[PDB]
RNA sequence: UUGAUGUCACGGAACAGGAACUUGAACAACAUCGUUAC
């Protein structure tokens, strides 16, 4: 009877979200005071506070990553000579997730679960000899899967995030959030479930901001914030 | 972004039942070519005055306070 | 603070009297008010507590309008809010206030329902900002003229239908004894 | 549709103020379909 969205705590939903209750909204369609039955009654989470919402922007600004060494493609080209282009891989069937696992039953004691973190392993050692994952058969080219064109391990990009008005211990945690410890690692791209898309992600130089003349590379400060 | 003729605006009235129901593309494509807005001066005042016709539907379909664009400022002198 | 007001008028209103009704929309047209400049209470961005109830108050107070838009809303706000311009300091907050005023009531007032309270305050803030014209040219500028004329004009849109008023007919005479002393005829 | 002895209207800039802006990893695993038998 009930929609997915009251499957889980109030306090979890998204601020600014939408309307799950049994009434049509339709009605107060042409008034000013339709846009307040689908805000939270308390204000903003930590998240829709630096990046944005609508009606509010995001005060973080992220950039265009460059290579800056040469390719080093996984599978070697066609066209040998030409170190710009790699080869063709196969991928797997890689069709869309079931929600009816996590929430088995039906009737109220089966809430949603959390954020569904993609694990790291190895197992695109696999996939580029020709193989399945599971059984060690061959893959076909079915008409449902995709074949790509991927990088190896061992480039190197070069990005810049810029920001404003933050206070001390937002860009404690945003830092945080970039370089995590020394054990771990980041996952981004395609295929996130065989291995494939496995970041690792520095911190270079930090640049203030003190007048409009003067700038302070402030390099000396993190020991602080991230403690703060 | 399917490449069918289902667009969000201009395929509006298109329903499964009596497949002969009219879309705003039909309408605006048997209103191309009628003999008489075959000319560059017809066409142009047929649009206008065809905006202009739903913009003066479109405007009282509100329910708060509503401004005036520019009333003061009349010096006749 | 301008949406906790909403919520505390909503809390106690009994869809009968005309003074909780009138409390509500009241409410409701100063946060509107609020929203159509850009203040700096626009950074609030809460809503309401209680959905269901909240929604079932608010449509039934706007469809348990529609059959009494005898204009008791929207003349009363704006004849608090002239009372209220009325009694200001130095001359830029009464000037920028009669401009608001003027424009926001302006366009409810060219049809068949049109409430004597209505066209009586937008006579008087017209009449009010004819008076406050600086003259820049060694003679009278000529939008303090028109402003005495558009007040003529609704006082006379009032006075058609009955006789007398006593209150309109007080601001015809003011404007006319105003046309009389600037160079014009009576 | 003017009236004569007296027209600088080529005697007068439709002018002046307002960021089409804000929010969004081209990503992905568990089934589908209903009845048989005493």
């Amino acid at each position: 009877d009930r929609m997915i969205g009251k499957r889980m705590s109030a306090d979890l939903r998204p601020c600014h979200g939408d309307w799950v209750e049994d009434g049509d909204l339709s009605a107060l369609n042409a008034y000013p005071e339709k846009r307040l039955l689908l805000r939270h009654p308390k204000g903003l989470c930590p998240a829709c506070r630096l990046f944005g919402t609508g009606s509010y922007k995001g005060r973080v600004r992220f950039g265009f990553a460059s290579l800056e060494n040469d390719p080093e493609w996984l599978i070697p080209g066609k066209n040998p000579g030409d170190p710009f282009h790699g080869g063709p891989v196969m991928l797997s069937l890689l069709e869309r997730p079931r929600p009816t696992w996590s929430i088995p039953g039906s009737d109220n004691k089966f809430k949603v679960p959390g954020r569904k973190f993609y694990v790291h392993h190895h197992a695109w050692k696999t996939i580029k000899d020709g193989n399945h994952p599971t059984t060690g058969k061959a893959i076909e080219q079915s008409p449902n899967n995709r074949t790509v064109e991927a990088l190896a391990g061992g480039n190197s990009f070069s990005f810049e995030i810029a920001f404003e008005n933050l206070k001390e211990w937002e860009l404690g945690l945003l830092i945080h959030s970039l370089q995590l410890e020394k054990g771990l690692a980041h996952k981004l791209g395609m295929a996130k479930s065989m291995g494939f898309g496995s970041v690792e992600i520095d911190v270079e130089s930090v640049r203030l901001r003190k007048d409009w003349k003067q700038w302070r590379n402030g390099n000396s400060e993190i020991p602080n914030w991230l403690g703060k | 972004h399917d490449g069918k003729d289902d667009h969000y605006l201009w395929d509006i009235g298109k329903k499964k039942k009596d497949e002969n129901s009219v879309t705003i593309r039909q309408i605006l494509t048997t209103s191309a070519d009628t003999k008489e807005l075959k000319n560059a001066g017809k066409w142009r005042e047929f649009c206008e005055k065809l905006g202009e016709a739903l913009y003066l539907k479109s405007k009282d379909m509100s329910g708060g306070l509503k401004i005036t664009r520019r009333i003061l400022g009349d010096a006749e002198f | 603070n301008p949406i906790r007001d909403i919520q505390d008028r909503l809390k106690t209103a009994k869809f009968d009297n005309k003074d909780d009704m009138m409390n509500l929309a009241s409410s409701l047209y100063k946060y509107e008010k609020q929203l159509m400049d850009s203040s700096e209470a626009t950074l609030c961005q809460q809503g309401l507590s209680n959905r269901p109830n909240s929604f079932s108050q608010l449509s039934q107070f706007r469809d348990s309008d529609i059959q009494s838009k005898a204009g008791g809303q929207t003349g009363k706000f704006w004849q608090n809010e002239y009372e209220a311009c009325k009694n200001f300091q130095t001359h830029k907050e009464r000037r920028e206030t009669l401009e608001q005023i003027i424009r926001f009531l302006q366009n409810g007032a060219e049809e068949k329902d049109a409430d004597d309270l209505l066209l009586k305050t937008l006579a008087r803030a017209y009449f009010h900002r004819g008076l406050l014209y600086r003259p820049k040219g060694f003679s009278v500028p000529a939008r303090k003229v028109e402003a005495m004329k558009k007040a003529i004009a609704y006082c006379e849109i009032i006075l058609d239908k009955n006789e007398e008023e006593s209150e309109a007919l007080r601001i015809w005479l003011y404007a006319a004894m105003e046309l009389r002393r600037c160079g014009e005829e009576y």
